[PDB]
């Protein structure tokens, strides 16, 4: 029919098991299933993303199990809440993207079984902790050749969609596929709790344990008498002429802030005594 | 302002619109006979003589700033009483 | 008298006719660079950027143009340029107050195509510019 900018709200646990499972699918290219809700055509949020057995022939939609889907969802019914299966999940974790064969080995079978059937490529290498790695797109009908393939009737996210300059093989695979909107959906009382779990545990210290306040300091006035004899060779033979020459190598020396930080910390942690004592 | 998010809202611009003229209207419809003048150029006054020429009230474009620099018809059998500086209605005299 | 004046200064008829005429014989526009662009044909948003252009120079004139010569390239696009192209008749007869009803009396929502809901959406938005910022008696029956 008519066409409008599809987006993606995920559920974070989606994430999780994203990153997990293919983390576990060590290169050996899993396949999982994407369990969701049919709110509209222009959005979806997926609510669960459950794990699938590994098969090491090929990744196809035959090691989709129906009846495994039936006991593990049977075990689920009374367990929260049951929905439909919206799609599927495989996997390139070293490299970055590309739109595979798996795709048009499933996805006329997804998109016979389901309707929005998206398409879901990953790859956990690119960072740890800023980055958006996982890609997922949606085949498109032969049948539509007929429209020019221009209406998008919001075009922000498009606009913001095709703005990462589209990479290799996506665009080498225009046709056969059309793209859709992921964005990360308001997850706050996670974010803020893994926030604190990451400056409470993924930076070290747990607050109660810091207040290493000496033996770095013997270890820091070998600092900062090696780095200081170095910062005093150099400067000297700066531009003490009167030469117009504009060609510079550089170095930065400087080394102010190690000095600066290092003895806040050492002067604040001497205090010590007279701070955690009265 | 924000128009992808819904492209119907790229109409509401064409509403605010004003038409860059003046009325020197005594009766609600009698027209009258006055043609006066500004000190400008001619290309200034061009859009795609030295004097500005009024059309007897339809009203007659102009630059905004083209009605600072106007003068009077003191050589007029309609004499306008209220200073027009800008464009919109003013009161003229039927002498 | 002053009575029949109080009667008629909320009316308020004479500033948008006397803008009407004021459009109607000011037409110093192009239609060349009109074409220069008309030439441009995409599947997409282009054609309410084209039916917007000319309407900025024909809010007020009554008078249509890329309305009339041409019905493909017209019904090019689907369910958003029809509301766009029904709404530009809005746009183009504002400062057609009253009378611009009796001419969408044949464009009513209902009486073109019971197909596209946002042609018949159009329709009422156009006559939400019919009655674009001062209304009458017919914004209740809008209602
Ligand atoms: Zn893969």
């Amino acid at each position: 029919a008519v066409d409008t900018a599809e987006q993606v709200y995920i559920s974070s646990l989606a994430l999780l098991k994203m990153l997990k499972h293919g983390r576990a699918g060590v290169p050996m290219e899993v396949m999982g299933l994407m369990l969701g809700e049919f709110v509209d055509d222009y959005t979806v949020r997926v609510i669960d993303v459950f794990a699938m057995p590994q098969s090491g022939t090929g990744v196809s939609v035959e090691a989709v199990d129906p009846v495994f889907q039936a006991k593990m969802l049977d075990m689920l019914k009374q367990t929260g809440r049951p929905e439909m299966v919206v799609g599927w999940y495989h996997s390139h974790p070293g490299f970055g993207c590309w739109l595979s064969g798996v795709d048009i080995n499933t996805q006329q079978s997804f998109e016979a079984l389901s309707e929005r059937a998206v398409a879901v490529v990953v790859d956990p290498i690119q960072s740890v902790k800023g980055k958006v790695v996982i890609d997922a797109f949606r085949l498109i009908n032969a049948n539509m050749m007929v429209l020019g393939h221009e209406p998008r009737q919001t075009t922000s996210n498009l606009g913001h969609l095709n703005k990462p300059s589209i990479q290799a093989l996506i665009h080498g695979l225009n046709r056969h596929y059309y793209s859709i909107t992921i964005n990360y959906r308001k997850n706050e009382l996670e974010q803020k709790m893994l926030l604190n779990l990451h400056k409470k545990s993924w930076m070290e210290g747990l607050t109660l344990q810091d207040y290493v306040v000496k033996e770095m300091l013997e270890l820091a006035k070998n600092y900062n008498k090696a780095v200081e004899e170095e910062d005093k060779m150099t400067p000297e033979q700066l531009a003490i002429k009167n030469v117009g020459k504009q060609d510079p190598k550089r170095h930065l020396e400087e080394h102010v802030d190690v000095l600066m930080t290092s003895n806040i910390v050492q002067c604040l942690a001497a205090m010590l005594d007279t701070v955690v004592f009265k | 302002t924000q128009f992808w998010f819904w492209f119907p809202l790229s109409h509401f611009l064409s509403l605010a619109y004003t038409p860059t003229c003046v009325i020197g209207l005594n009766k609600d419809l009698k027209m009258p006979k006055v043609q006066y003048k500004s000190n400008c150029k001619p290309s200034t006054f061009a859009y795609p003589t030295a004097k500005a020429k009024k059309k007897e009230k339809n009203p007659a474009r102009v630059m905004p700033a083209q009605l600072k620099v106007l003068t009077m018809p003191e050589t007029c059998r309609y004499q306008p009483f209220k200073p027009l500086s800008i464009g919109g209605i003013i009161i003229l005299k039927d002498t | 008298d002053q009575t029949l004046k109080m009667i008629k200064i909320l009316s308020g008829e004479m500033a948008i006719e006397l803008h009407l005429q004021f459009l109607i014989r000011n037409n110093n526009t192009d239609l060349m660079i009109l074409k220069n662009t008309k030439d441009a044909v995409r599947n997409s948003v282009c054609h309410t950027a084209t039916v917007i252009a000319n309407s900025f120079m024909h809010c007020g004139t009554t008078s249509d143009q890329f309305l009339r010569d041409n019905l493909e390239w017209l019904a090019r696009a689907t369910n958003w340029a029809k509301f766009t192209a029904t709404a530009s008749l809005g746009v183009i007869h504002k400062g057609h107050e009253k009378e611009a009803l009796q001419l969408m009396a044949t464009y009513l929502p209902k009486d073109t195509s019971p197909g596209s809901a946002y042609q018949e959406g159009g329709g009422l938005y156009a006559l939400g510019l019919i009655h674009a910022n001062h209304g009458g008696d017919i914004i209740d029956y809008l209602l």
